[PDB]
RNA sequence: GGAGGUCAACAUCAAGAACUGUGGGCGCCUAUAGAACUUAUAACGAACAUGGUUCUUGCCUUUUACCAGAAC
RNA sequence: AAAAAAUUAAGGUAUGUAUU
């Protein structure tokens, strides 16, 4: 992090949310953190099913743990069909992760928990999410992040869990939730574009392989510029030619002089020809 | 490329589609600015001759005629389809798509072997054919 | 301009849309297909805030679609630096106590609510229910005065003008007492050795020559090479065994340091 | 290519005739984010180019009068004999 | 008038000496743009995530996955 | 009282007729 440091500078843009919240649609007011975070998991949940009802794929279902489940064992030619693309399962692991940390919370203001289990819990919860999810299945990087949570686990636990120091209590976790805070920070583009594209779609439906095609396309159409229209295409396929066999005759060492030729014209192909050769 | 025709309107797609009895109607969709639908674009220009007592071919671009881009289905910079008696054929390649053709095929040989596999088994009716060369490793 | 408005709206708006729910609110072009993408966007400042464990709970706020299509949350956390590491150290002592206290310590079985079992409302299932305390920690009354009276706030001092930069609070200051209690608190959870000297090879510079030089400290991390070719390795007269003299291991912490 | 040349549809929908089958104000703020962004964000046509101007001196009859099709290399026979040579082989003897 | 506004809009954003151009005021002073050099990249942020290209390590010679180094 | 985990996914659609 130290060794390769950025730098940027963005006068250009005013926040997502400060622009957002301008115009007729948006409204604003407060509310209750964990209240909110129920509104998220249901607003998640339903797009999500948008999408795959958009998509036809009736034989899917959701659960409210996002868990993706077929409804009727499918033949091979429909599970050809519900092959759905990383990026949105992406996102639906990235909902089950929050969509489970909410709940803790939830559980623990039912007064079913406990403020120390509590902790433990989402401190836990943060360290283990490649078991509680498995994300990494759809970017193997997030491996990362997982491995740095772990690690922090093991140190954090030496120092207050080796007096007295056998099972859970602990409930710090400050460290791996800014190791989470920061992985999302850098997705969460790659989601807007994904998921966006998606939408607008619902709405809509050098190297030697390069260069030589090239050469010709823009030799031809200069050519094919200058030729009077009354007679362009007949003129045109016989300049194509002339190219082809001059090629042909640079190969074998053959010289490739031409009777009755304008000079112009001579000059250019022997232009294209030394260009080629290289 | 001046060789092979164009497809101006969605209408000079669908009565090319039917006026060719005898005969597979090969179509590249793609635009002309694409760096691989330039390539292919070569490669069937130079088969056109070669095969042209079994095959015609034409070219269509994405952004002249939209009118087919949800039907078909059409992705990515060009997409190669082949058409007898008005039945979409289809072919697979290894690639795990049968409908169409994506990749750039490479050897000019390679190319003809597979039109002249669509049209023997197309003859017969079949809708599946196989290509001999599978290139899912390829794309 | 852009007033706010009372939370009983949303409420209002949520009833009425859960009957709205999924595929049947396909049409809106307008609100349903704008809201959404950016909701990954909302995910972010919902987790960033959450409401930390000396907290019963946390009102923020937020901006939420007329369509009952997302909520994004508004607020961003700005916290004392001295005084947040002394709230986390607080809260460090207070667990190493707990768990002296008992042996059964019950962890959450996760997967909180069942697949199938539908979302419990806030609004009736948990608006009724009350906060049930959290950690906090028994701060000695004499000790920690000027401390203890605001420790546990959403903003560690309210609104003081002395104390603060005022209600948007950026910027902060303290007296030399309340510095020293913030300071004795937070001992647990900072110890280093302060010295610039106990960071002799441990610093940046010495691990980048290390990088560099692909010779890592026993304690320090290794990389690849950054350098390709070891390749070359040719006997020679000023190389020589016979020419060299042979006395110390040449441990590459000297490498490092010269 | 008779149909090439004629130009004219029915008012008609290229999937049916055929018996086809298939195998504003978040917008506008989008748009201004974009903008908030692209404020903030060949060599061969020049080689030749410059030929190709040299060229439009050239008249309408020298146009005409080129030579058409020449082969220099004879590839058309070496190719024919080559596969000649190549068509069948022989069963070698026992 | 003043403080505060977790309200917005619009500009810029490391610092310094020295060259060139433009504008204003009475050869001098001030502002803006470009180029070069230094500081240590003392930090616009005692925080640090993702992606593209080009190279170099492993690969099924395939990915909407990666391994771990480099530069842009 | 000697010891279990740290690896993921696409390249897997039978034609063909008949009915809707």
């Amino acid at each position: 992090n130290e060794l390769h440091p950025t730098l940027p500078t963005n006068h250009n843009k005013t926040k997502l949310l400060k622009s957002l919240k301008n115009t007729k649609y948006f409204q604003q007011t407060t509310i209750d953190w964990v209240e909110a975070g129920l509104q998220l998991c249901r607003q998640g949940h339903n797009m999500l099913n948008l999408l795959i009802h958009r998509k036809g794929l009736t034989y899917l279902h959701l659960d409210y743990n996002f868990n993706l489940k077929p409804t009727k064992t499918l033949t091979t030619k429909e599970r050809k069909k519900s092959r759905l693309g990383n990026s949105f399962h992406l996102m639906r692991e990235l909902l089950k992760m929050m969509k489970l940390i909410v709940d803790t919370h939830v559980q623990f203001r039912l007064g079913n928990v406990d403020a120390f289990q509590l902790a433990d819990g989402i401190h836990y919860i943060l360290n283990h999410i490649g078991q509680l999810t498995g994300i990494y299945r759809y970017k193997y990087k997030v491996m990362h992040q997982i491995r740095a949570c772990k690690d922090l686990k093991h140190i954090i636990y030496y120092k207050f869990n080796k007096n007295l120091g056998k099972g859970p209590g602990c409930g710090f976790w400050q460290p791996a939730w800014r190791v989470w805070l920061n992985f999302l920070r850098g997705t969460i583009p790659l989601l807007e574009r994904y998921i966006g594209n998606l939408i607008t779609r619902q709405f809509e439906g050098r190297l030697d392989a390069y260069y030589d095609l090239e050469l010709r396309n823009s030799v031809m159409d200069d050519i094919l510029e200058m030729m009077p229209e009354s007679i362009r295409q007949k003129k045109a396929r016989t300049i194509l030619q002339h190219l082809s066999e001059a090629w042909r005759c640079w190969k074998a060492n053959i010289p490739w002089d031409v009777p009755g030729m304008p000079a112009p014209i001579k000059k250019i192909i022997e232009r294209y020809i030394k260009s080629k050769a290289d | 490329s001046v060789l092979l025709p164009q497809l101006r309107t969605g209408w000079h797609v669908d009565q090319a589609i039917v006026t060719e009895t005898k005969r597979l109607v090969v179509i590249r969709f793609g635009r002309k600015n694409d760096r691989q639908c330039m390539i292919m674009d070569e490669l069937l220009s130079s088969i056109a001759e070669r095969v042209r007592n079994f095959a015609v071919i034409y070219l269509c671009d994405i952004d002249e005629v939209s009118d087919f881009d949800e039907m078909y289905e059409l992705t990515d910079p060009m997409t190669v389809m082949f058409f007898y008696h008005n039945k979409h054929m289809m072919c697979d390649f290894g690639t795990g798509n049968n409908n169409k053709l994506n990749f750039i095929v490479d050897d000019k040989q390679e190319m003809i072997d597979i039109l002249e596999t669509i049209f023997r088994g197309a003859r017969k009716n079949k809708g599946l054919v196989v290509s001999p060369y599978d290139y899912n490793h390829k794309r | 301009p852009k007033a706010e408005m009372p939370p009983e709206h949303l409420r209002k708006i949520i009833n009425t849309h859960s009957d709205m729910a999924s595929k049947m609110y396909n049409t809106d072009k307008k609100a349903f297909l704008g809201a959404l993408k950016y909701l990954p966007h909302a995910i972010l400042k919902l987790l960033e805030n959450m409401p930390h464990p000396w907290e019963q709970a946390k009102e923020v706020k937020v901006l939420y679609h007329t369509s009952g299509a997302i909520t994004f949350v508004n607020e961003t956390p700005r916290v004392i630096e001295p005084v947040y590491t002394a709230q986390w150290s607080a809260t460090w002592i207070a667990m190493r106590r707990e768990k002296r206290d008992r042996t059964h310590f019950k962890r959450m079985r996760f997967p909180p609510f069942d697949d199938d079992e539908p979302p419990l409302s806030y609004e009736q299932h948990i608006e009724n229910i009350e906060p049930l305390d959290p950690i906090n920690l028994p701060l000695d009354s004499q000790d920690d005065e000027y401390v203890k009276d605001w420790l546990y706030d959403s903003r560690p001092l309210e609104e003081d003008s002395k104390k603060v930069n005022g209600t948007s609070y950026k910027k902060w200051s303290f007296d030399l007492p309340e510095m020293s209690n913030l300071y004795r608190l937070s001992t647990p959870l900072r110890d280093e050795v302060t010295d610039k000297n106990y960071y002799y090879l441990f610093d940046k510079k010495s691990f980048f020559n290390g990088k560099a030089l692909n010779n890592a400290i026993p304690g320090g991390p290794k990389f690849e090479p950054l350098y390709p070719r070891e390749e070359e390795e040719d006997y020679n007269e000023f190389n020589s065994i016979d020419r060299v003299i042979f006395r110390v291991p040449i441990r590459s912490e000297y490498k490092v340091a010269f | 290519p008779s149909f090439l040349d004629q130009e004219p549809p029915a008012g008609y929908v290229p999937g049916i005739g055929r018996g086809a089958t298939g195998f504003k104000t978040l917008e506008l703020k989008l748009a201004q984010k974009k903008k908030k962004r692209a404020n903030e964000k060949s060599n061969v046509k020049r080689q030749f180019a410059d030929l190709k101007e040299s060229l439009a001196a050239v008249t309408e009859s020298e146009w005409m009068d080129i030579p058409d099709a020449t082969d220099f290399t004879r590839r058309n026979k070496r190719n024919r004999i080559q596969e000649q040579l190549n068509r069948k082989t022989y069963a070698a003897p026992d």
